[PDB]
Protein backbone atom coordinates (compact mmCIF):
# COMPACT_ATOMS: atom_id res chain seq x y z
CA UNK A 1 0.00 0.00 0.00
CA UNK A 2 1.25 3.43 -1.06
CA UNK A 3 0.59 6.51 1.05
CA UNK A 4 -1.77 9.09 -0.42
CA UNK A 5 -0.63 12.32 -2.07
CA UNK A 6 -2.00 14.37 0.83
CA UNK A 7 -0.44 12.14 3.49
CA UNK A 8 2.89 12.65 1.70
CA UNK A 9 2.22 16.41 1.82
CA UNK A 10 1.48 16.26 5.56
CA UNK A 11 4.80 14.53 6.27
CA UNK A 12 6.59 17.32 4.41
CA UNK A 13 4.56 19.98 6.23
CA UNK A 14 5.39 18.44 9.62
CA UNK A 15 9.10 18.28 8.80
CA UNK A 16 9.03 21.89 7.59
CA UNK A 17 7.13 23.02 10.70
CA UNK A 18 9.71 21.13 12.77
CA UNK A 19 12.62 22.88 11.04
CA UNK A 20 10.78 26.20 11.35
CA UNK A 21 10.41 25.56 15.09
CA UNK A 22 14.15 24.92 15.48
CA UNK A 23 15.22 28.28 14.01
CA UNK A 24 12.70 30.34 16.02
CA UNK A 25 13.30 28.67 19.39
CA UNK B 1 26.34 28.50 11.58
CA UNK B 2 22.85 26.99 11.55
CA UNK B 3 21.89 29.35 8.71
CA UNK B 4 23.89 27.27 6.23
CA UNK B 5 22.12 24.15 7.50
CA UNK B 6 18.75 25.80 6.88
CA UNK B 7 19.80 26.79 3.35
CA UNK B 8 20.73 23.22 2.42
CA UNK B 9 17.50 22.00 4.02
CA UNK B 10 15.39 24.39 1.94
CA UNK B 11 16.95 22.88 -1.19
CA UNK B 12 16.02 19.41 0.09
CA UNK B 13 12.47 20.61 0.74
CA UNK B 14 12.11 22.03 -2.77
CA UNK B 15 13.56 18.77 -4.10
CA UNK B 16 11.06 16.85 -1.97
CA UNK B 17 8.22 18.99 -3.36
CA UNK B 18 9.31 18.24 -6.92
CA UNK B 19 9.48 14.55 -5.99
CA UNK B 20 5.87 14.67 -4.78
CA UNK B 21 4.68 16.30 -8.01
CA UNK B 22 6.51 13.67 -10.05
CA UNK B 23 4.91 10.97 -7.90
CA UNK B 24 1.58 12.62 -8.73
CA UNK B 25 2.38 12.65 -12.46
CA UNK B 26 3.54 9.03 -12.24
CA UNK B 27 0.22 7.94 -10.73
CA UNK B 28 -1.82 9.77 -13.38
CA UNK B 29 0.38 8.30 -16.12
CA UNK B 30 -0.36 4.78 -14.89
CA UNK B 31 -4.07 5.53 -14.47
CA UNK B 32 -4.27 6.71 -18.10
CA UNK B 33 -2.12 3.93 -19.57
CA UNK B 34 0.84 6.07 -20.62
CA UNK B 35 3.61 4.28 -22.56
CA UNK B 36 6.43 2.62 -20.65
CA UNK B 37 9.09 5.13 -21.68
CA UNK B 38 6.88 7.92 -20.34
CA UNK B 39 6.96 6.19 -16.95
CA UNK B 40 10.70 5.56 -17.22
CA UNK B 41 11.39 9.26 -17.77
CA UNK B 42 9.26 10.12 -14.74
CA UNK B 43 11.10 7.48 -12.71
CA UNK B 44 14.46 8.75 -13.96
CA UNK B 45 13.69 12.29 -12.76
CA UNK B 46 12.72 10.92 -9.35
CA UNK B 47 15.99 8.99 -9.28
CA UNK B 48 17.91 12.18 -10.08
CA UNK B 49 16.09 13.86 -7.18
CA UNK B 50 17.07 10.96 -4.91
CA UNK B 51 20.72 11.38 -5.93
CA UNK B 52 20.66 15.15 -5.40
CA UNK B 53 19.08 14.57 -1.99
CA UNK B 54 21.94 12.20 -1.10
CA UNK B 55 24.51 14.77 -2.23
CA UNK B 56 22.83 17.41 -0.06
CA UNK B 57 22.62 15.10 2.96
CA UNK B 58 26.34 14.37 2.66
CA UNK B 59 26.93 18.13 2.46
CA UNK B 60 24.66 18.69 5.46
CA UNK B 61 26.63 16.05 7.38
CA UNK B 62 29.96 17.79 6.81
CA UNK B 63 28.56 21.09 8.06
CA UNK B 64 27.22 19.40 11.20
CA UNK B 65 30.64 17.86 11.85
CA UNK B 66 32.05 21.40 11.72
CA UNK B 67 29.41 22.61 14.18
CA UNK B 68 30.02 19.67 16.52
CA UNK B 69 33.77 20.35 16.46
CA UNK B 70 33.78 24.15 16.91
CA UNK B 71 30.53 25.34 18.51
CA UNK B 72 30.82 25.57 22.33
CA UNK B 73 27.04 25.82 22.75
CA UNK B 74 25.54 22.35 23.41
CA UNK B 75 22.06 23.54 22.39
CA UNK B 76 23.44 24.86 19.08
CA UNK B 77 25.26 21.56 18.50
CA UNK B 78 22.03 19.68 19.24
CA UNK B 79 20.08 21.88 16.82
CA UNK B 80 22.64 21.11 14.11
CA UNK B 81 22.09 17.37 14.53
CA UNK B 82 18.32 17.89 14.68
CA UNK B 83 18.45 19.76 11.36
CA UNK B 84 20.67 17.04 9.85
CA UNK B 85 18.20 14.43 11.10
CA UNK B 86 15.46 16.15 9.09
CA UNK B 87 17.62 16.02 5.97
CA UNK B 88 18.32 12.32 6.48
CA UNK B 89 14.58 11.80 6.95
CA UNK B 90 13.85 13.47 3.61
CA UNK B 91 16.55 11.41 1.89
CA UNK B 92 15.38 8.10 3.34
CA UNK B 93 11.67 8.79 2.79
CA UNK B 94 11.93 9.48 -0.93
CA UNK B 95 14.71 7.01 -1.78
CA UNK B 96 13.03 4.14 0.09
CA UNK B 97 9.71 4.84 -1.61
CA UNK B 98 11.27 5.27 -5.06
CA UNK B 99 12.86 1.83 -4.66
CA UNK B 100 9.49 0.31 -3.74
CA UNK B 101 7.70 2.16 -6.55
CA UNK B 102 10.26 1.08 -9.16
CA UNK B 103 10.07 -2.52 -7.92
CA UNK B 104 6.26 -2.66 -8.06
CA UNK B 105 6.24 -1.24 -11.60
CA UNK B 106 8.98 -3.64 -12.73
CA UNK B 107 11.92 -1.27 -13.36
CA UNK B 108 14.82 -3.26 -11.92
CA UNK B 109 17.46 -0.80 -13.15
CA UNK B 110 15.87 2.15 -11.33
CA UNK B 111 14.93 -0.01 -8.33
CA UNK B 112 18.52 -1.20 -7.88
CA UNK B 113 19.93 2.34 -8.06
CA UNK B 114 17.29 3.72 -5.69
CA UNK B 115 17.94 0.78 -3.37
CA UNK B 116 21.62 1.76 -3.21
CA UNK B 117 20.69 5.27 -2.07
CA UNK B 118 18.15 3.94 0.44
CA UNK B 119 20.75 1.58 1.92
CA UNK B 120 23.19 4.47 2.30
CA UNK B 121 20.42 6.63 3.76
CA UNK B 122 19.58 3.81 6.19
CA UNK B 123 23.11 3.80 7.61
CA UNK B 124 22.88 7.59 7.92
CA UNK B 125 19.53 7.27 9.70
CA UNK B 126 21.02 4.77 12.16
CA UNK B 127 24.03 7.01 12.80
CA UNK B 128 21.98 10.14 13.45
CA UNK B 129 19.59 8.16 15.67
CA UNK B 130 22.53 7.25 17.92
CA UNK B 131 23.52 10.92 18.14
CA UNK B 132 19.90 11.92 18.78
CA UNK B 133 19.63 9.53 21.73
CA UNK B 134 22.93 10.86 23.08
CA UNK B 135 21.46 14.38 22.93
CA UNK B 136 18.46 13.40 25.06
CA UNK B 137 20.86 12.01 27.68
CA UNK B 138 23.36 14.89 27.56
CA UNK B 139 21.34 18.08 26.93
CA UNK B 140 19.05 19.00 29.87
CA UNK B 141 16.90 21.35 27.75
CA UNK B 142 13.34 19.92 27.80
CA UNK B 143 12.44 21.26 24.34
CA UNK B 144 15.71 20.02 22.82
CA UNK B 145 15.18 16.66 24.54
CA UNK B 146 11.59 16.67 23.26
CA UNK B 147 12.78 17.61 19.77
CA UNK B 148 15.30 14.75 19.70
CA UNK B 149 12.47 12.37 20.63
CA UNK B 150 10.26 13.58 17.77
CA UNK B 151 13.09 13.51 15.23
CA UNK B 152 13.65 9.86 16.16
CA UNK B 153 9.93 9.13 15.72
CA UNK B 154 10.12 10.99 12.40
CA UNK B 155 13.03 8.87 11.15
CA UNK B 156 11.34 5.66 12.30
CA UNK B 157 8.04 6.60 10.62
CA UNK B 158 9.35 5.51 7.20
CA UNK B 159 10.15 1.89 8.10
CA UNK B 160 6.72 1.38 9.68
CA UNK B 161 4.84 1.65 6.38
CA UNK B 162 7.54 -0.23 4.45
Amino acid sequence: GFTSDYSKYLDSRRAQDFVQWLMNT
Amino acid sequence: MLDELFSLLNKMFELSDKYRELRKELRKAIESGAPEEELRELLEKMLEIAKKLLELTKELKKLVEDVLKNNPDPVERAKAVLLYAVGVHILYSESSELEVIAERLGFKDIAEKAKEIADKARELKEEVKRKLREIREEVPDPEIRKAAEEAIEMLESNDKRL
